């Protein structure tokens, strides 16, 4: 039975604000801007109160002519304003920064904010690995004039997310963070992310959906339903999973026995001499299949496995006349200057040498009709399974191209292990970049001071606190994959220990909640007013949880 | 140095063809990839009807290439008699044909 | 590879499948790891009678190669 | 029932428009051959010509360029 | 200097019958087949670069008018031949 | 007023940005860039 996907179900009640009397201008404020969700909340909490995609819509009423503005949450409330949401993204960066300004403006009401000569609030900041310098401009220009706002700290998630699980602040290990656009390795020491050794590869879970939806484009060329990019989100939330081995299960994915049980079918959403002699014949024929049915059924299977190999011979013929550089093209060309270069029967052989394209297929219905006529003698006294091109569209199952249920069918076999591998092999999605193992070996082997065979006393703190973070972490297999391939490359007997939350999309969140509770090295990270007016845009603040500059 | 037209593999020349290409009007602007793309059409549509040629003058059991080779090899093909399926032949002759009931 | 502590034997077993893709047609043959440890020890048993060494000591052209 | 859009009455009246007066009862199946034939060569050439044009409709311009390429050369729909 | 293209298919005839001889009937046949697809594919593409507002003539137009002179067999290799042909130009390094 | 200023150029003018200044500095040696933190291409086949 195959499952029925469909788009997402909307949301009923609308997205509450909490109450302005609990407010204080005096606390902070952690907003986590990322590509695909916004996370926002007050530091007291351990959780934020706030959690909604980043979008947006113009709304246009066509009878009270008015432009409305939905965001967040509130676009999940009719398909029309879903359809039509906005993100100011443009892959990694920031393009549109009225979106953003808007977007910011429905959350600060949202979290029952009274505000005078704009928001008196810090606020905590998330940002991108090695950040173009007209961005930060940009966020240092819209927070510092459009919200008068006291203080900003600038942090990647990854380092957030690594302070949330290791409070000290001063721990050393590696940072594993699978993010909507992009995933990046970055080791720490001694709480410091040496961002000199830092690496990105460019693969998201975006990325991700689109290869699925692409492999299903190219897969079902005649697929009468447009899917929409959340079912093709649901398929990929749902069934896909990192092999263990994906050297030697693609060997083994196609066969029968496999395919009765990793086979998923997801199902589109829709709503007078010559008769006497021939009546004699017909009478003895009848008369020897009343007498020997065994001797006339032989006899007609013979005569209908003759009549078989005589039309295999004739379709063989035929397909070999249609290659002009088979060696009866040739014969026949020989045979054709022999009757232009240089009697009854050469006569009859110029007469045997024409084109007979309708008659051979008259000849092919006749052997045709003569075969059915076998058969049915026979009956009066090609299989899938060697497939392996209906394996891979129609699975271990008989197809019935008349079904309407079948026509809107589709399986997933090989796809659910080939969309999550991209992350380890990125020269399967088109990034002629190295994968997540052989950037962790270049890292952990062959720097810090360790040489090829011996590992230093900080990759070995490096291999024991291994952090595996990112909402793109939901897939499963991943941590036992990795482990297998860290135990592989390592030397024997060393201590691999992965960590993994049981929710890798929040921890960034409690990172800044956690840094924002403690109050000594709070003040290593804000910038104040008085700081960006005397040093300008063109500032870095060096910390142990934020980018460096540019140069040396 | 060297010429194009080993840059890219042919024997065919590309500067000829570009010559001929710039001053006959066609347009007023021409890429690069224009006579490298044309001088490859031109050299596999060569080879081929060189090939047929071939095959023909030596199924003709004689030395050389003769027009009425060219004749057999235009006609005896299917394609390449529907890409010149309009021009007459110089001394080619017609390919030989009896309707059947002409056969007593 | 194949190395021997005590003797010193040294057998090539083939070029590892991890390379296999360097090229689309190859001479060389392709084995996959090893799953084993790198390293193993065993203890074994020799049983050997007069005669063996006998022979061992009176080859008259030469010690062969192994 | 795919190709059986077009039927008796219309091919009855196209041969009454070639000013014929006896049909035959079955010259059905090689003037609906000859008529996808003709077809799926112009829609061919109008599905390259605006391939290239990177419109991914079908408009009358490129149809009407396809038959002034094939020598039928229509007018009034532009040109 | 009267300007044919007699050398560069006597080579190319030469690669793969070495022992054949052409005639100078057969030899203005093959010059004139030659001229003949030039002028047509090159005047299909001026027409399909009047079509698009386009002053320019390069790659795409000539592949897309060799995918309407030529039948289909002959348009396939014909546009496999001389993309490989391209591609071999532009990686010129 | 901004002009929009999309993804693909913004990687042209920081990378002219950056070959401006190291000119300017030949006439100097990058820590942490936008070009740097990229990973390399893998070594086996």
């Amino acid at each position: 039975k195959a499952v029925v996907i469909d788009d997402p179900p909307l949301r009923q009640t609308p997205e509450p604000f909490d109450e302005q009397s609990a407010y204080n201008p005096q606390s902070p404020i952690a907003i986590d801007f990322g590509s695909s969700k916004l996370r926002a909340g007050f530091v007291n909490h351990a959780t934020p109160t706030h959690i909604f995609p980043n979008a947006l819509t113009k709304f246009r009423d066509r009878k009270l002519n008015k432009n409305f503005t939905f965001v967040g949450n509130d676009t999940l409330l009719d398909q029309a304003v879903r359809s039509q949401s906005r993100s100011p993204f443009d892959g990694p960066f920031v393009t549109n920064w009225n979106l953003t300004e808007e977007i910011l403006d429905y959350t600060f009401h949202h979290l029952g904010v009274v505000p005078d000569n704009g928001i008196p609030n810090p606020i905590l900041l998330t940002e991108r690995l090695a950040t173009v310098q007209s961005q930060r401009t940009n966020w240092y220009q819209i927070l510092f004039e459009t919200y008068n706002v006291p203080g900003v700290t600038f942090g990647i998630d990854s380092l957030f997310s690594f302070y949330n699980y290791n409070p000290s602040g001063n721990k050393t290990g590696l940072v594993i963070s699978c993010g909507h656009e992009d995933t990046n390795v970055i080791p720490v020491v001694d709480g410091a992310g040496i961002l000199t050794d830092a690496k990105r590869i460019n693969w998201g879970g975006h990325q991700a959906v689109d290869y699925l939806n692409d492999l299903m484009a190219l897969k079902y060329p005649y697929f009468p339903t447009k899917m929409s990019y959340l079912q093709y989100e649901t398929m990929y939330k749902d069934y896909c999973y990192v092999s263990r081995n994906y050297d030697e299960d693609i060997e083994k994915i196609l066969t029968l026995e496999n395919l009765d049980t990793n086979d998923v079918v997801v199902e589109a959403p829709f709503t007078e001499r010559v008769a006497k002699e021939e009546e004699e014949k017909k009478l003895k024929e009848q008369q020897w299949r009343e007498t020997d049915l065994n001797g006339w059924i032989k006899d007609k299977r013979l005569k209908l496995n003759k009549l078989i190999k005589r039309r295999k011979e004739k379709l063989k013929l035929r397909d070999e006349m249609k290659d002009r550089k088979s060696q009866v093209s040739q014969n026949r060309m020989k045979n054709l200057a022999s009757l232009a270069e240089d009697n009854d029967e050469d006569w009859l052989i110029y007469t045997d040498i024409t084109q007979n394209p309708e008659a051979f297929e008259e000849a092919l219905e006749y052997e045709y009709k003569d075969i059915v006529e076998l058969e049915r003698l026979l009956l009066e006294h090609y299989d899938w399974r060697n497939s392996i091109l209906h394996l891979f569209l129609r699975g271990p199952r008989p197809h019935d191209s008349e079904n309407i249920h079948e026509q809107h069918q589709m399986h997933l076999n090989v796809e659910r292990i080939r969309v999550p591998e991209v992350i380890f092999q990125p020269t399967m999605g088109g990034q002629d970049q190295a994968g997540i193992c052989e950037l962790s070996e270049t890292i952990l082997l062959k720097k810090f001071g360790s040489q090829p065979g011996k590992l230093s006393q900080t990759s070995i703190d490096m291999v024991n606190n291994v952090l595996i973070t990112g909402g793109n972490a939901k897939v499963p297999g991943l941590k036992e994959r990795i482990v297998k391939e860290f135990t592989g490359f390592l030397p024997t007997g060393t201590n691999i220990t992965v960590n993994m939350s049981s929710d890798p999309s929040l921890d960034a969140w409690k990172g800044m909640a956690a840094l924002a509770r403690n109050e000594e090295q709070y003040r290593k990270t804000v910038i104040s007013k008085k700081e960006y007016e005397e040093y300008g845009p063109e500032y870095i603040k060096e910390h142990k949880l934020g980018n460096t500059k540019y140069f040396e | 140095s060297q010429s194009r037209s080993a840059k890219a593999g042919l024997t065919f020349p590309v500067g000829r063809v570009h010559r001929l290409l710039r001053r006959g009007n066609y347009a007023q602007r021409i890429g690069s990839g224009a006579p490298v793309y044309l001088t490859a059409v031109l050299e596999y549509l060569a080879a081929e009807i060189l090939e047929l040629a071939g095959n023909a003058a030596r199924d003709n059991k004689k030395t050389r290439i003769i027009p009425r080779h060219l004749q057999l090899a235009i006609r005896n093909d299917d394609e390449l008699n529907k890409l010149l399926g309009n021009v007459t032949i110089a001394q080619g002759g017609v390919l030989p044909n009896i309707h059947q009931n002409l056969l007593p | 590879i194949y190395i021997e502590a005590n003797t010193g034997a040294v057998k090539r077993v083939g070029r590892s499948d991890a390379y296999a893709t360097e090229f689309d047609l190859e001479t060389e043959e392709y084995v996959p790891l090893p799953k084993g440890e790198v390293h193993k020890k065993k203890e074994i048993v020799q049983d050997v009678t007069l005669h063996d060494l006998d022979v061992a000591n009176a080859r008259p052209q030469g010690g062969q190669d192994v | 029932d795919n190709i059986q859009g077009i039927t008796k009455p219309a091919i009855r009246r196209l041969a009454r428009r070639g000013g014929v007066k006896r049909i035959s009862g079955l010259i059905y199946e090689e003037t609906r051959g000859v008529l996808k034939v003709f077809l799926e060569n112009v829609i061919r050439d109008a599905v390259t010509y605006t391939e290239h044009a990177k419109r991914k409709t079908v408009t009358a311009m490129d149809v009407v360029y396809a038959l002034k390429r094939q020598g039928r050369t229509l007018y009034g729909f532009g040109g | 200097r009267k300007e044919t293209y007699s050398s560069y298919i006597y080579k190319v005839l030469k690669q793969t019958h070495p022992d054949t001889g052409i005639s100078q009937k057969s030899m203005s046949i093959l010059n004139s087949f030659v001229n003949d697809i030039f002028e047509r594919i090159a005047t299909e593409a001026s027409k399909l670069a009047a079509y698009n507002k386009k002053s320019t003539i390069s790659a795409r137009e000539i592949q897309t008018a060799v995918r309407l002179i030529l039948p289909g067999e002959l348009a396939k290799h014909a546009v496999s031949e001389g993309t490989r042909a391209v591609t071999k130009y532009s990686s010129s390094t | 007023t901004r002009r929009h200023k999309s993804a693909r150029q913004l990687i042209s003018d920081e990378n002219k940005r950056i070959n401006a200044l190291l000119t300017k500095a030949n006439k100097l040696v990058p820590k942490a860039t936008y070009f740097s933190v990229e990973a390399p291409p893998s070594i086996r086949p």
